[PDB]
DNA sequence: ATTAGGTGTACTTATCTACACTTT
DNA sequence: AAAAGTGTAGATAAGTACACCTAAT
């Protein structure tokens, strides 16, 4: 049995039956008339299922061979879920700590970390990846983005301990030019006017990092303390596993192909109803396909799309994780989530635009005026992006060069076949 | 602001502020509620509509109504 | 029982149960509120009707409808 | 100053200036957020002008020779509104008891009375003679119907002291065949489905009375209490003097013909708008004039009809005082409140109707509707009602055999020309 | 140069005033 | 001897969509 705090405030229990191997979750009255569920699969009344609760701790987890680092730390097995997210139950994704009863570090410290520290770890000493050979074949989203979460008051990053947690996440690069295409496309993103996080360029050594703001987490200045913001991820909201991230969850094998019941389109628009607007819930999610498609992100799938819980119901998180797969052909290509059955970019047209918004029983013409919106816009936005990137090499130069070319080819493209979107027929 | 019981005007003018408070354009939030947005103006402007159309828009966006001795 | 949020049909039944609470015929009640018993039965049924209807009925009876971070 | 009780519970204060001359009524905090005002004139913020409590306040006295009795007991002059609400405080029209700061009189007891007391105010005085007042009288106000508000149990009656108050009024008969009028006319409202005061006969000695149920007024079996529910006439609703209870309130001079500043039957429709279900209420109000009209009561005027008052809004009361005044021609027979500006019951056609109604904003069709259908339905009525009658003398036979005739004959005469109104050109 | 708007046919629909119907 | 709740029909009137164009900032 482990605690629920949110914040400094306690939401009810999750309780675990060992012989059984079972989950169960149980609220507070309080939390019950005046709080939010967990996520909509783990309600308040307390009727949450074992499997429910199982599957929405395991998404918490990394997806990636860092969780063989949490196997190193923890003594057990990799088939308990309990150990592990009480392990890292005091900072994980969501405002959520779980705390085992009558147990409390509020007095802790800070602990400041100076350069020399931080490329530690990029020797990869103590750390992912190993093993930095990606993949078997075709990556990815594994293990080439090392990653550590930090707290940045603006001037030096920290290690969070004890009721503090980290403000901000930090994203180090090793394969070639990812944290200037993330910030590109982030930044490309939030000129655009697109609900996104923020992100900075920071100098470790010689490394470069990307410096990602937290949306969920809060700093108070003047003051110690960390605010959290609970969320949870389209898998946690649709009550999918993990491997259901993906639309096509059994891999991209052209066996398997036919065989999606992982994160669609269908099924992440089928959210908007549980969202406070869902309007604007379905507006934000038409742009974010939107702009994926534009900026060739194949890798947006179920954990990548985020809602904050609020007791009034879910709103959609800004953005996050924006990259450019496009440039990379080493790795995966299809969409994580197909337009209209098309995991193909290249094969996408005017057709599969139509039935997908046929599909989602929505007008063309909002696609239509949401996608010749932003294309056209893109060419003045990613010279003003260039400009904040800070100097660069002659291969990054060749990479952006690449990365604006290969971008304004895409916009051109999609902006070819626009018009003709409203005459098809599906 | 009317916390006040609503007539056909204030319903309009709920709607309309609910719509600027989720920053949607007019065409956007129209066609996304299934109308066109001359029958969304005319809907924020409190002029005459069917009822189906007010709770087209009042249901896109996520708008609830509610019904409010001796001695 | 009353269901708190409104939708076509739960207002049409609202009204037809206030104009029963006042032991109303639908002829006498329509043509007080200024309709004809057709248009209010269409009300009631919750079938599609112009939005200064509803209001008609409604502020005849004296129906009342109103708008109901971090850590 | 007088405290305002209402039940065990004290809603407020009056307080009365004498060197302004001035009234001032102010509620308590507990009243004003979940009570309702004396009457709409007198709001719970406690901004009721002077004027209105006055009025207010006078419209609760009698309108008769009565007030020069309640001047005997009292000895105060006529101009003193506070002395005689002081003095009837305890039990008045509505659920309000003025009471003195920190005085109670009665250790509430039952008195009884046996027929030989009544028949002592039966006889001389007592006084009630009451003509010639003054002045030749002519509209109901004339002379005598000698009236006692007190405790009936269904067996006995009793005087109302202290809290306790009369749950029924026993009017006495002089004029002739008065109590027969109103006990057939009220039976029949009753019998015609309409909204009506219960009323039962009742004999004292050889003397014939109508006992009328209160209901404003209700007892507990098996305890000793009367609850009281509040009230208000439509003057107190239209804020009017007691002057104003017929809408030519100068009298039926030929000179003020013309003048009426008072309750007409637009004025009492709108008032329909304050209650909590004003369709119902305009109906009621509709199906009241009507039916005076078919009765053929020249008497109904502003303090005849009333309204229950609640937090939700006003609710109209039962019928009372229904009399038919077209038996007595020692009387006024013009109506109290005229029909599109025409007082003679005779001169009433079609035109006038659809002209009231037209004036009402209201759709003749529903006067055509609550016209037919009373109108049939009052000759299978009379006769049910003629069976609720006790053993009757020739000369009352000879009275209710000239009602039945009088009342078909108005019942024929306004179906006669009803058809007419839809096509009448105003 | 974008959002909140007014146009324009062609279309679909609610409203009204009676009559007549199916059940008390 | 109905009453209240239904539908029917022509006739009036009015909403919706669909896309083009306006006026400002």
């Amino acid at each position: 049995t482990l605690e629920m705090h949110l914040g400094d405030l306690m939401i009810g229990e999750l309780s675990f039956d060992a012989t059984a191997d079972t989950f169960a979750v149980h609220y507070t009255k309080d939390w019950q008339q005046s709080g939010f569920p967990l996520s909509p699969t783990i309600p308040l009344d307390g009727t949450g299922t074992s499997n429910q609760i199982s599957m929405f701790l395991v998404n918490l987890l990394p997806e990636n061979k860092g969780l063989d680092y949490l196997i190193e730390s923890l003594g057990v097995s990799k088939g308990n879920t309990f150990a592990l997210i009480r392990a890292i139950g005091l900072d994980t994704a969501g405002a959520i700590a779980f705390v085992p009863k009558g147990a409390l570090l509020p007095e802790t410290q800070l602990r400041p970390i100076k350069a020399e520290e931080v490329i530690q770890r990029i020797e990869d000493p103590t750390m992912w990846p190993m093993e930095i050979w990606d993949g078997k074949p075709r990556l990815s989203v594994a293990g080439v983005q090392p990653k550590l979460n930090l707290f940045y008051n603006g001037k030096e990053f920290a290690f969070a301990e004890g009721t503090l947690s980290s403000t901000h996440i930090v994203k180090f690069e090793k394969y070639h030019h990812l944290v200037i295409n993330e910030f590109i496309t982030m930044r490309l993103a939030k000129v655009l006017g697109m609900n996104v996080a923020n992100v900075d360029i920071v100098h470790f050594g010689r490394y470069k990092a990307l410096c990602v703001e937290r949306f969920d987490r809060r700093n108070i200045p003047g003051e110690q303390r960390v605010l959290r913001r609970h969320i949870v991820d389209s898998c946690q909201a649709l009550g999918f596993s993990v491997s259901k991230k993906y639309e096509r969850n059994f891999g991209t094998g052209r066996d398997v192909k036919d065989i999606r019941e992982g994160v669609s389109f269908n099924r992440l628009f089928s959210l908007a109803a549980k969202c406070r607007n869902p309007v604007a819930a379905k507006q934000d999610m038409l742009q974010w396909a939107l702009f994926n498609l534009l900026t060739g992100n194949a890798d947006a799938h179920g954990k990548n799309y985020s809602f904050f819980m609020t007791p009034s119901g879910m709103e959609p998180t800004p953005w996050y994780d924006l990259v450019s797969v496009d440039m990379y052909e080493d790795f995966e290509q299809q969409l994580a989530m197909a337009i209209d059955d098309e995991f193909d970019p290249n094969s996408i047209y005017a057709y599969q635009l139509a039935a997908f918004m046929d599909g989602l029983g929505l007008p063309r013409n909002l696609l239509i005026s949401n996608l010749t919106r932003i294309a056209r816009r893109i060419p003045q936005a990613i010279a003003e992006v260039i400009l904040m990137l800070p100097p660069l090499d002659e291969d990054e130069a060749s990479f952006v060069a690449h990365y604006k070319t290969q971008l304004l080819a895409r916009c051109e493209r999609y902006l070819g076949f626009v018009d003709e979107v409203r005459d098809v027929e599906v | 602001i009317m916390a006040s019981p609503l007539n056909q005007q204030s319903l309009g003018l709920l709607i309309k502020e609910r719509r600027k408070s989720a920053a949607l354009t007019q065409d956007v939030a129209a066609m996304l509620c299934g109308v066109t947005k001359k029958t969304l103006i005319r809907v924020e402007k409190g002029e005459d509509v069917y009822i189906s159309t007010v709770f087209k828009i009042l249901d896109g966006l996520g708008i609830d109504i509610v019904s409010a001795g001796w001695y």
